[PDB]
């Protein structure tokens, strides 16, 4: 068979990207969307969109029966799993094949085998992959080899990536090809990836990930079987359209590419997460009251949101990916500095200030033959200069005064000037420091600190607890928020249950 | 059970669904006798009762009152045709920064003929104007 | 004389209010009560004779300064106008109200999550907090003008208007 | 200092251009209740506005 009409099931950016790839294929494309996503760009972009129900991902996107129902109703003949939910759910992939739909991805056998950590180690041994001896790595660098493989066992290493700028083992900035590697290291990584994939019997796109020790010791870390969110810097350097290549593979066609393409220049990717880097990189929901993309030479944007989007607390914080490319890593950094200077995102916190900072830092610029960044560098060595997000909130007394902004030309210079509404250059108006919109307690209620979902309830009705004991865990934006008893006493009312969506200030329980 | 986006409505049993329902009803108040009657009015080059208020008042100053009101007459089958607003648009707005109360009768609804709730809405705006001065 | 006055502040373990001492009560009746039980400031706030209990005289004076900061000097003069015209537009803090009411009608929530957002700022100055806690009586400002806010508190007694909530509301 | 200042959001002037800017901007920048209308209004002998309008005007400062 062949893909004739795809259904995707992912939100935001990767849904948009796969819809775009499908239109480039000339394939019809079907989106599916949860109740919060009724406004998201992918719903408008797909040739049609089918509603999923429920507020949470666990209701909307994790339920196999809803996606299979939507495939049946839409008449799509292929399924694309995107990044998040089901791309390594071998049971879903099996149910898809059992439906007779084309699964755009690896075989469920290989998904389950490489997902099993022990089986993957055995496979690596059988493949004679570079295994870390033993050892723990103190400042490792996180490299990776994008692989393309057809069902006939041809395998191509489309290039390397460096993904070492991480927090909480989650990537923020990544670059391709992996710089400052010896040719020996590169050859090793390529060979290793090809061997591991053929030994696993892998087909479809996938990425083999490695750590490089300070002594250059390559170690195979894991295989991620699904176009990783970083594929763009490989597309831009190698020139491949990796999603179409997934289409060509899923059609059962052999690879066009006979030999590993030589990378042109260099590319960076920056993850535009809705996270406040001036706090502890905390994700926060909010409106996207302004979104203006970096534009022009060497700049690509893949973005899941637009001006007027609303990001609720139910899904991952990633708003966008900014990708910047140049003839050399130096030029690529220069262009990245421009692009990040042009980026403006308003109404919620973004890591854009961190990106701006890090692209200026000698530890990441390097000496021209090495750099100092490692997978814990952001948490342990980057001096976090970024101030907390406040938006427009008036915070000091002078902020409360209305302001009129005017453009003034002085000797031809276009000055732009803000004029206070009472400047002596309101007959009884007083200015004073306005109080924050915050509750500055003895009360019995345990209250939810933010909107989310109740992933765990720790207490039972009538239990006695002590100050600091866990009451619930709230999943907000796929981050754990343990909520704890503020005083000793007995749980004497209990409204929550696991899987419940919960709003801020909801009374979870009463401690008496 | 999934549905096309043309048919699906957010679950009314949720705050989001109730809010969406309010949006639907509000939209439905913009064309309470159907869009064809508004087109028929513009074809004559005349503003609707809503546009006349929005033109006269200062931009965005209008706060509408009793938008969703419906008549309650059961005489002569009127219960079958209960257009939102009962054919008068009412509220308050600034003109040149100074507050005024306003009402504007809609000829598309029963020829603008005064009925029960129509009159009650005008009465309410009058009382508000007098108490507020 | 105090009970006539519009605002009563008392200090814990220092302020007490009672018409007859524990000893006199014992002698007349033999009922036995402590000053904390009969007189105590928290008991009088729960009974609603007193509007605020604080931990120190300095806190009391501050509470008076805040209380007066919303009020005109007299029936005829006008109250202070403070920080008018802040945030003339729809903020994220307003948009957060679109999802602040729980989906399930039995779920309680803290009304302060609404009160802190619908007025000019967080300066919701609560009066008689403990008296009839199913009800909130507070000052706030709208465009810098003082307003009295009566709100139900679903977090307590499901917001049912009890005897003390009723009398608190009426007097406020 | 909590005073609200002027703010040059964009660009830099030279000191001479700043002097021109500031000179230009600077160069651009009792009760008598006798016959007050409230006295001219005709009230019912029992009209509440005798409290809430008339006194609330004459007494108000
Ligand atoms: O929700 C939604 C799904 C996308 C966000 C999670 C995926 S997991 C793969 C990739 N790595 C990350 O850190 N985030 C995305």
């Amino acid at each position: 068979s062949k893909i004739s009409k795809v259904l995707v099931a992912n939100r935001g950016e990767i849904a948009v990207r796969v819809i775009r790839a499908a239109k480039d294929a000339g394939l019809a494309s079907v989106a599916v969307y949860a109740e919060p996503d009724a406004d998201a760009p992918h719903v408008r972009l797909a040739d049609e969109a089918f509603a999923l129900g429920g507020q949470t991902s666990a209701e909307s996107y994790l339920v196999f029966e809803k996606i299979l129902d939507a495939a049946e109703k839409s008449g799509a003949n292929a399924i694309h799993p995107g990044y998040g939910f089901l791309s390594e759910n071998a049971d879903f992939a099996q149910a898809v094949i059992d439906a007779g739909l084309i699964w755009i991805g690896p075989s469920p056998q290989s998904i389950r085998d490489l997902g099993d950590k022990v089986t993957a180690r055995h496979i690596a041994a059988r493949a004679k992959a570079p295994l870390v001896p033993g050892r723990y790595l103190d400042k490792p660098r996180h490299v990776e080899a994008q692989v393309i493989a057809d069902q006939h066992g041809n395998v191509v290493v489309a290039g390397t990536r460096d993904c070492s700028l991480q927090r909480r083992f989650q990537k923020l900035v990544e670059e391709a090809p992996a710089p400052f590697l010896t040719d020996a290291q590169r050859k090793e990584i390529h060979e290793s990836a090809k061997r591991i994939c053929k030994e696993a019997g892998y087909y479809g796109a996938g990425t083999v990930e490695y750590l490089v020790g300070q002594d250059g010791l390559i170690s195979f870390l894991e295989v991620n079987t699904r176009l990783q969110v970083e594929h763009p810097v490989t597309e831009e350097t190698s020139g491949i359209d990796l999603v179409r290549q997934q289409f060509k593979i899923a059609n059962g066609e052999p690879l066009d590419i006979t030999e590993d393409p030589t990378p042109r220049g260099h590319s960076f990717e920056f993850r535009i997460n809705g996270e406040d880097a001036g706090r502890g990189f905390l994700p926060a929901p909010g409106p996207v009251t302004k979104f203006v993309a970096p534009t022009g030479p060497g700049v690509r944007m893949d973005s899941g949101v637009e001006t007027g989007s609303v990001i609720g607390g139910q899904f991952d914080s990633m708003l966008a990916k900014l990708i910047v490319t140049g003839a050399t890593r130096e030029e690529a950094l220069e262009r990245s500095r421009r692009a990040l200077a042009e980026f403006t995102v308003e109404g919620l916190a973004t890591v854009i200030p961190f990106h701006r900072a890090v692209v200026s830092d000698p530890a990441f610029i390097g000496d021209g033959e090495k750099f100092d960044v490692h997978t814990r560098w952001i948490e342990t060595e980057w001096n976090n200069t970024v101030e907390p997000f406040t938006g427009g909130d008036p915070i000091e007394e002078e902020d409360t005064v209305p302001r009129q902004t005017v453009v003034v030309e002085v000797g031809g210079r276009r000055l732009e000037v803000s004029l206070p509404g009472d400047l002596a250059i309101a007959p009884g108006v007083v200015r004073k420091k306005p109080k924050p919109r915050k509750r500055g307690a003895s009360g019995d209620a345990v209250t939810a600190p933010m909107q989310g979902t109740v992933v765990k309830v720790a207490v039972e009705e009538g239990q006695e607890v002590s100050a600091g004991d866990l009451v619930v865990v709230l999943e907000a934006m796929k981050m754990e928020n343990p909520v704890t008893a503020h005083k000793d006493g007995t749980i004497t009312g209990l409204a929550v249950e696991a899987g419940a969506a919960i709003t801020q200030g909801t009374v979870i329980a009463e401690i008496k | 059970v999934t549905e096309p986006s043309a048919e699906h409505q957010v679950d009314i049993h949720t705050t989001a669904g109730k809010l969406a329902d309010l949006k639907r009803r509000t939209e439905e108040t913009l064309h309470p006798v159907g869009e064809a009657a508004v087109d028929k009015v513009h074809a004559k080059g005349k503003l609707t009762a809503r546009e006349r208020i929005l033109a006269l008042l200062d931009e965005g100053s209008f706060v509408e009152l009793d938008a969703l009101a419906k008549h309650r007459s059961t005489n002569f089958g009127l219960e079958k045709n209960r257009p939102l607003g009962d054919g008068v648009i009412t509220g308050y707005g600034t003109i040149d920064g100074r507050d005024v109360c306003i009402f504007s009768q809609d000829a598309t609804v029963f020829g603008g003929s005064l009925g029960e709730v129509y009159g009650e809405k005008i009465v309410k705006v009058q009382e508000l104007a007098i108490k507020t001065g | 004389s105090p009970i006539q006055t519009d605002l009563l502040v008392a200090v814990r373990d220092q302020g007490y209010m009672f018409i007859t001492g524990p000893d006199v009560i014992k002698d007349v009746t033999g009922e036995d009560v402590t000053f904390d039980e009969l007189g105590g400031a928290d008991e009088q706030a729960k009974r609603g004779n007193i509007h605020k209990v604080v931990n120190s005289e300095a806190e009391a004076y501050q509470y008076v300064r805040d209380y007066l900061s919303f009020l005109p000097s007299n029936h005829f003069d006008n109250p202070p106008i403070v920080n008018p015209g802040m945030e003339p537009e729809i903020t994220p803090h307003d948009l957060e109200l679109d999802s602040i009411v729980p989906d399930a009608d039995n779920m309680a929530y803290d009304m302060h999550e609404i009160l802190l957002r619908i007025f000019d700022d967080g300066d919701v100055f609560e009066i008689a907090e403990q008296r009839g806690p199913a009800m909130i009586t507070a000052f706030a400002r709208v465009d810098g003008h003082p307003v009295g806010v009566i709100a139900n508190q679903p977090m307590v007694l499901s917001g049912a208007i009890d005897n003390e909530a009723s009398d608190k509301a009426a007097s406020f | 200092d909590h005073e609200a200042h002027i703010k040059v959001l964009r660009g830099e002037p030279t000191p001479e251009e700043m002097a021109a800017l500031m000179a230009v901007l600077a160069s651009a920048g009792e009760r008598n209740m006798w016959g007050h209308p409230v006295d001219k209004l005709r009230y019912s002998v029992f009209s509440w506005q005798r409290v809430t309008l008339l006194e609330r005007t004459h007494m108000r400062r």
